[PDB]
DNA sequence: TAATAGATTAGAGCCGTTTA
RNA sequence: AAACGGCUCUAAUCUAUUAG
């Protein structure tokens, strides 16, 4: 079962950027089912197969595939079940315009049992962290600090962060919750709700169809009827408008894969991704920090 | 009755500053930013899991068509999109012959045996694990 | 100064487009007809004017058709006019088609190999046409032609739209959220959850909106009660939010005015005839087979046959009052062996629910939703939930709707 | 400590490859 | 573990209440 992730943990402190690729993916039509077709069917996604493997087989060489088109750094936290440890991911955008994105690693332990949230210290550590990393890449504080999660901030975490945020730079604290039970259908056409559409509920909580039909695509990125993504502004101050646009915008940075766009923003896949392959092994001091040692 | 915002698709980079909506796209037309010369490829696995991953390595130099082309870019080819050579006659191969923590750790050492000792350099480590 | 490409259009359109594309990012004027969107005079006096290069793709089904082969032809003729020997130059792509097959018109011309690495093909391109002098790049002249063709055909447009939710909103509610002080009449060991009207035991009070006597024949000891005793609460300062006070919070009752809904369906859909499955967090409520008219409603199929095994569209409902009190629903597909009896493993439901979901889409969804909701309706356009003699929940058949400014063309 | 809920959260596995 | 999705299953915690 932990294969990967602990194949990947075990290789982070000798920095080795590695690919785990299945034979079963790679030769996939010579293993059958014993009775007709192979077990897995890639023939209709061949091309896409090896787009997908060629951008990872790029992007752990030392290539980037694709940027993304200032002054905020857009912070995604995940909770893993181990006591939990909260596991980041950064991205940001500096002078050179080429955008930076390593994620924010040395998982920070809460000892309770499911209190999906930080303490006071873990906050602080983790938001300096978050900081010192944008400060060092762009020689300043950032304008913006936009924090998003799959959990909602309590008030005494948040207020840590406030206090461990300098000032003239605005925090936001966005709650991005899937599969809630909204589907919304299309009832003249036989295809989905288009991607992009976004349901505004409040001036603070909306649902935004960050997966769907695409035109260009010409079909959909998610089989079914799409299940969309609630965006919820927990705390601090920002449009919500100005939210689902960044959130948009962070779906489309998955150099793990070779697809379009996918349902959740990257940063709290990638965060759940490191935050896996950290958990899967013992602690390991000041881990890489580059995506390419855990996807 | 409720107003659905509409928000924009937003463009992604690629080469000579061009950006396009579909990364397979603008990967295919203009390509990745920046010009990695190779993929020095490290193979950790079976002597049949070598045959497999040059195979498929060979296979992805050609073009390699999706059964539906419109809704899934074709594939140029490895050198066409990304214009950096990754062929499989350049492959550093390692050959394979409590439970997850043994098969984990014999290509790991492998792995740190590998990168230590030889003198060739592998850019990527592609562990072909079994089935 | 024109480089132009003849090819099996069909066959070879991807090719073509990723090679005249590349070539017009390079800065090269390249004429294609899948790059235009009669046409034979242009073609003619294209090939006879301007060109400097004619390459001709050569695939397996690129010398085989009369179109291709003629434009080969009369390419050949300007070639001859030119009197120039570098016109016309052979792109093999196809592995199948060996250096023999081809054609006769084409078989001496130095072709150049596209079968392995079209990176190398269009590199041997390029050196070819560089010291061969055919005549700075601009790549945005190449993505804007793939904007123009291959994208304009299927993009944004400024076009209104209509969507159906998944939330049936509630139309109405009981005046009255009611809390009976059961201290001796209620046993402290009974389950409320039994009861025939939804109840929850709330500060030892039964917070239920029936009356104080529906609780009267599986719970005998309860007349004879003062209804003095008694809170009763206007639901609609519950939902406002204006009713938040020592005795109840305002988010704990609307809480229990969410569990009285989610079990006042459960009871519901109890006595409406539909049989349930268990799911992981919730109940799925579907149709067996042969209960509805050639096993649909109006014209929908809800219950059909898929290898061998009866599926049937369930639904899964809860409520919620964030936004305004309405009830989500779950579509869910539900598999048996004869369509009566449920199967046992969940791991052959999940299997063939994903095989079923494979082809069905937004429209069939859709349909097969609103039947359902429409068929557990008694109302014409309303659901009805038993929480009261005298009160009760109602549903609204047809779910929120929305609307939408920018959409897209449906190709179907 | 146990129970009944709603709301959140996290873990897995598992099938299909997105209607032309 | 190419990948993204849909779904299914399980568990935990926070609240409010009731029985230990
Ligand atoms: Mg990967």
């Amino acid at each position: 079962a932990q294969f990967h992730d602990q194949l990947k943990a075990r290789l982070l402190e000798h920095t080795i950027p590695t690919q785990i690729l299945r034979e079963s993916t790679l030769a996939w039509r010579d293993f059958k089912n014993t009775f007709g077709a192979p077990i897995r069917d890639f023939s209709k996604i061949e091309g896409h197969l090896a787009w997908t493997i060629s951008t990872a087989a790029y992007y752990k060489a030392g290539g980037k595939p694709w940027k993304l088109g200032p002054g905020v750094c857009y912070l995604g936290l995940v909770y893993k079940k181990i006591q939990n440890a909260c596991c980041a991911a950064q991205m940001f955008l500096d002078n050179g315009d080429g955008t930076v994105f390593k994620g924010e690693v040395g998982p920070w332990y809460n000892p309770e049992k499911g209190e999906y949230h930080l303490k006071p210290k873990e906050a602080k550590a983790l938001l300096t962290q978050a900081l010192e990393s944008y400060k060092e890449q762009n020689k300043s504080y950032p304008k913006e600090v936009f924090i998003h999660a799959r959990t909602r901030f309590n008030d005494e975490e948040w207020n840590a962060f406030n206090e461990v945020t300098p000032k003239n730079t605005n925090l936001v604290g966005v709650t991005i919750t899937k599969s809630k039970p909204l589907k919304l259908y299309k009832t003249e056409g036989a295809f989905p709700i288009m991607r992009g559409n976004a349901y505004i509920v409040d001036e603070k909580k909306a649902f935004l169809w960050t997966l769907g039909f695409v035109p260009k695509l010409q079909s959909t990125l998610s089989m079914e009827v799409p299940n969309p993504i609630f965006i919820e502004i927990n705390k601090g101050e920002a449009e919500i408008q100005q939210v689902l646009k960044d959130i948009l915008a962070l779906t489309k940075l998955n150099y793990n894969a070779c697809i379009y766009a996918d349902g959740e923003p990257v940063t709290l896949r990638f965060a759940n991704k490191i935050g896996e392959i950290l958990t899967a092994s013992t602690e390991i001091k000041t881990p890489p920090l580059a995506f390419k040692y855990y996807i | 009755m409720k107003e659905l915002i509409y928000i924009e698709e937003p463009s992604i980079l690629f080469a000579h500053g061009q950006k396009c909506t579909d990364p397979r796209d603008g990967l295919a037309l203009f390509g990745p930013l920046n010009q990695i010369y190779g993929i020095k490829s490290g193979v950790v696995g079976t002597q049949k899991g070598l045959q497999i991953f040059k195979s498929y390595l060979d296979k992805i130099q050609k073009p390699i068509y999706n059964h539906n082309n419109i809704t899934r870019p074709m594939f140029p080819g490895f050198e066409a999109v990304f214009g950096c050579k990754w062929e499989s006659q350049n492959i550093v191969f390692k050959e394979i012959t409590k439970r997850t923590y043994d098969l984990v750790t014999l290509f790991n050492d492998k792995i740190i045996t590998a990168n230590k000792n030889d003198e060739e350099r592998v850019d990527v480590w592609f562990v072909i694990v079994p089935e | 100064n024109k480089i132009f490409i003849s090819h099996a259009t069909p066959e070879d359109d991807d090719f073509t487009r990723w090679l005249s594309l590349k070539l017009i990012g390079l800065g090269y004027e390249v004429w294609c007809d899948i790059l235009f969107l009669d046409f034979w005079s242009t073609i003619e006096k294209e090939i006879r004017e301007n060109t400097c290069k004619f390459l001709i793709v050569s695939s397996t089904a690129g010398n085989k058709r009369e179109g291709v082969l003629k434009e080969l032809a009369v390419a050949t003729k300007v070639k001859k006019h030119l009197q120039d020997d570098m016109f016309i130059i052979p792109l093999a792509i196809d592995e199948n088609l060996s250096y023999d097959d081809i054609n006769i018109e084409i078989v001496r011309l130095n072709a150049i190999d596209f079968k392995k690495s079209w990176a190398k093909g269009l590199q041997d391109l390029l050196d070819a046409f560089e010291k061969q002098n055919v005549p700075p790049p601009d790549h945005s002249k190449s993505n804007l032609l793939y904007q123009q063709i291959f994208l304009h055909d299927k993009q944004a447009i400024e076009k209104e739209e209509t969507y159906d939710s998944n939330w049936f909103p509630i139309i109405s509610f009981p005046n009255e959220l009611r809390f009976h002080r059961y201290d001796w009449r209620l046993p402290k060991q009974f389950d409320v959850r039994t009861l025939a009207f939804p109840a929850i035991r709330y500060k030892e009070y039964l917070c239920t909106f029936a009356w104080e006597y529906d609780f009267i024949h599986q719970l005998p000891k309860t007349e004879t009660y003062n209804g003095q005793e008694s809170i009763r609460i206007s639901t609609s300062d519950i939902l406002s939010g204006r009713y938040d006070t020592d005795f109840i919070r305002n988010y704990e009752c609307q809480r229990l005015i969410v569990q009285l809904i989610n079990k006042a369906f459960e009871l519901r859909m109890k006595d409406k005839n539909v049989r349930e499955y268990q799911m992981s967090k919730t109940f799925a409520y579907w149709i067996e087979k042969g209960k509805l008219e050639k096993d649909k409603f109006e014209k929908i199929k809800l219950v059909g046959k898929q290898k061998n095994k009866y599926w049937h569209f369930g639904i899964s409902a809860a409520g919620k009052l964030y936004p305004s009190p309405v009830l989500m629903v779950s579509s869910h597909i539900i598999f048996t062996m004869d369509g009566i009896n449920l199967i046992k493993s969940k791991s052959i439901q999940h299997s063939s629910r994903r095989k079923q979901g494979k082809n069905w889409w937004n429209d069939k969804w859709r349909e097969k939703l609103l039947a359902f909701i429409r068929f557990l309706s008694d109302d014409q356009n309303a659901i009805y939930l038993n929480v009261g003699s005298e009160e009760k929940i109602l549903i609204s058949n047809k779910p929120l709707k929305f609307f939408g400014k920018m959409s897209y063309v449906t190709p179907s």
